[PDB]
């Protein structure tokens, strides 16, 4: 199987407007620490 | 908040310098994933199709704009408010919108770009990193594993303009206990692999991935100054350090027949080139042996595998193109043991997992594997993590086009600890 | 406002397989900065200290353990809490943390991977690119250029084996009309140049900078290639494309005299070397000569700013190293019309945009740019947009480890539109 949790972010609380505002985060080099 | 709202495809440089596609995926809630697809030079005849333009006035007609207004036009309005995280479903849409079997309308690069972009995207959605999506898109979530990677520090065949025919000579950091542990011994072998040619005056600028690219006077010499460096850089070859070849024989088959040009045009059947390999395999500890043989060469690389295959992992490469439909032929023929995946030579994300469990369901092993013209995309680091896979191909020790790989490998094993071990020499088909 | 709440060190690898610092800058509400120091391998003697282990169990001695440790042991607690959008305030409290002048106790390197992560943390927290909050960083928001570049498509010196002393050989795409156009056409030049130097039978391997590293019969015969691979490429030479050099002399001045060892250790006084220069001037359009005379011959300098600075582009590199103090002595003196901005020569950002800032008021041009030890990070394109520095120096075409910043050009160029001008030949002190 495959396991179902309590889930998701419902916005991103970093939000790029264009990818080259952050490539890092858009290309997934880094990440964004949650909670909070 | 998971729903596509907007695609953006553009013309990006490879590391060669030839454009290729780079797609950014936002969603509803401001979720943004961006990628790219990557490029061959020793492409295999049933790779699906790399569109380019053609147009002489750009880029010597290396242009991708037609791919790209793919992506921005009939890819991205067919996927408007579709579910990211249903990768599976996004991927049957721009499949069945190409229409054809091998992408040719838009381009495996156009839908490459967008599938892996869409990834991303929705792991950013879900909270996570892709190779933990990708892991639960497997359907084997929180299974992982860092990847033995095989790292090509002399370059030859279509990657340099040397006179060494086979494609690759590769080193495997076998004893080490991390990914990064791996990855400093490779470094350390690259190293002091310089000084070794040096040494003999042989030339230490770098080939397409990263390796050295020196003259050498046979194939077999790039073995013995390899074996040289480790014992230099202080490492037991066979123990510590494994070797790992890609013949790229496809690129030197020639009427029938294997024909080393920078040996004075040796020619060789497919059974001696066979025995020629096999004899290497006992001088050296060569452990891997990728496209031995050519794309077509069926038979020939039927009598491989009951010569070598007991003892050594036989990757196909341009035999199995990442496909499912050639691999399985393969596994039901008893063709070789291992498959090298990339993910340009099918163009999605879902068909490259079909490829990765259909060798391990039967077996094969995986090799996640880059082109020789790369970006500085790393997907392939989570895809390799996130599939267990075992096994990585991401090139030499030098480049960022190579080492941002690396880097993401050693990023993602910071973050896993003991939930991506490192295996070691039994990740490699017939090492226990 | 926008609270550090967490800093991570990590030892990666750089484009050459040695060790560098990344940093990471996290922020309270989740926005997240990454950045990491690159390397010289041609040093000024004058640049803050690059820290390394020195282990040589390790990475044959070039680790980054310690410097990693700076990061993630006092600075990371000297920030916690602080506001990532007070660049000043936060290289302030490094810098002073490390308390030597050339940031020998935590490395510059350290240093400067922080520094940069700050400052992405700080726009994300801002909801803009870099480039943006670089441009109100700098106090000229919304000012902004796409730089021309020149780009190293033959490599000497440090930076590759081959017998060619001078370090860089660059050609400039001054008549495009975007960053975009002047990509392509140093793509088309660079590919026409592998076949030039294929039919003279020259090794077409690359460098560290991604530039073919052949053997030559001189030094000059770099400019000879690179002008029939314009040719071939089908444009026309000091028109379309112009030329510049990265001589990095300090590395072959011996005794008193600049030595080509390529050139069988032909030997010249500065003056010499200057007036050698200057002959190369009148058979190639060569626009931009950076570091022609060793970083201590500031004699040679006046003299070559007098004779060449009216008509060329004069660059300083190891002779300034990024750092204010030592660029505004040479502006006094007469000395060079141009700097080299290289954020690891000095260790900040905010020390960075000083550099920047005084060579414009000087009417200095600055070029931002690489180091020949690189990685995938892109920072130097947001600052040389988010500067209007108006040009910059980021490799060949070939290696990510220099085109991830054209990539990243690109992407600024397509958001910013006209916003961000392409000026071309005129952004070159003395056209
Ligand atoms: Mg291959
Ligand atoms: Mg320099
Ligand atoms: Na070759
Ligand atoms: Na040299």
């Amino acid at each position: 199987r495959r396991y179902r949790d309590e889930r998701y972010p419902t916005q991103s609380p970093m939000p790029l407007t264009v990818a080259c505002a952050s490539p890092e985060l858009a290309s997934g080099k880094v990440w964004i620490r949650y909670p909070i | 908040m998971s729903k596509i709202v907007k695609i953006i495809g553009r013309e990006i440089i490879d590391s060669r310098g030839n454009p290729t596609v780079e797609a950014e995926v936002h969603l509803e809630g401001g979720f943004v994933g961006m990628a790219a697809a990557p490029s061959g030079a020793s492409t295999g005849s049933r790779e699906a199709l790399e569109l380019r333009d053609g147009d002489k006035s750009r880029f010597l007609g290396k242009g991708v704009t037609k791919a790209v207004a793919a992506v921005n036009g009939p890819i991205a309005q067919a996927l408007i408010g579709k579910d990211a995280k249903d990768q599976a479903g996004i991927d049957k849409i721009m499949i069945d919108l190409d229409g054809t079997e091998n992408k040719s309308k838009f381009g495996a690069n156009a839908i490459l770009a967008v599938s892996l972009a869409n990834a991303k995207a929705a792991a950013a959605a879900k909270g996570m990193p892709l190779y933990e999506h990708i892991a639960e898109l497997n359907g084997t979530p929180g299974k992982y594993s860092m990847p033995v990677p095989m790292m090509n520090i002399i370059n030859g065949g279509e990657h340099a303009d040397n006179n060494v025919d086979i494609q690759e000579f590769m080193i495997q950091p076998v004893g080490a206990k991390t990914v990064k542990e791996a990855i400093r011994m490779g470094s350390e072998v690259f190293h002091h692999l310089a000084k070794v040619l040096k040494a003999k005056g042989m030339n230490t600028a770098v080939g397409d991935e990263g390796g050295y690219a020196p003259n050498l006077g046979s194939n077999a010499e790039a073995l013995a100054v390899i074996a040289e460096a480790v014992k230099a850089a202080g490492y037991e070859l066979g123990k510590d350090i494994t070797l790992a070849m890609d013949c790229a024989a496809s690129e030197f088959y020639k009427d029938g027949k294997y024909v080393l040009a920078g040996e004075g045009n040796k020619a060789f059947t497919s059974e001696e080139f066979t025995h020629f390999l096999e004899e290497l395999t006992k001088q050296y500890p060569i452990v891997s042996i990728e496209d031995g043989l050519d794309e077509s060469d069926w038979d020939g690389f039927a009598y491989q595998t009951k010569v070598l295959g007991d003892k050594i992992q036989l990757v196909g490469d341009d035999l199995f193109v990442t496909n499912t439909k050639i691999l399985k032929e393969g596994i039901e023929k008893g063709i070789a043991n291992s498959i090298l995946i990339k993910f340009n030579q099918i163009g999605s994300l879902t068909e490259t997992l079909a490829a990765i469990k259909m060798a391990k369901d039967a077996g094969y092993t995986a090799v996640i594997s880059h082109r020789s013209g790369e970006t500085e995309d790393a997907t392939i680091a989570d895809l390799a993590v996130g599939t267990a896979a075992g096994q990585i191909k991401t090139g030499s020790m030098s480049r960022s086009d190579r080492v941002a790989k690396y880097n993401q490998l050693i990023r993602i094993e910071e973050a896993l600890g003991e939930k991506a071990p490192y295996n070691g020499r039994k990740e490699i088909k017939g090492q226990a």
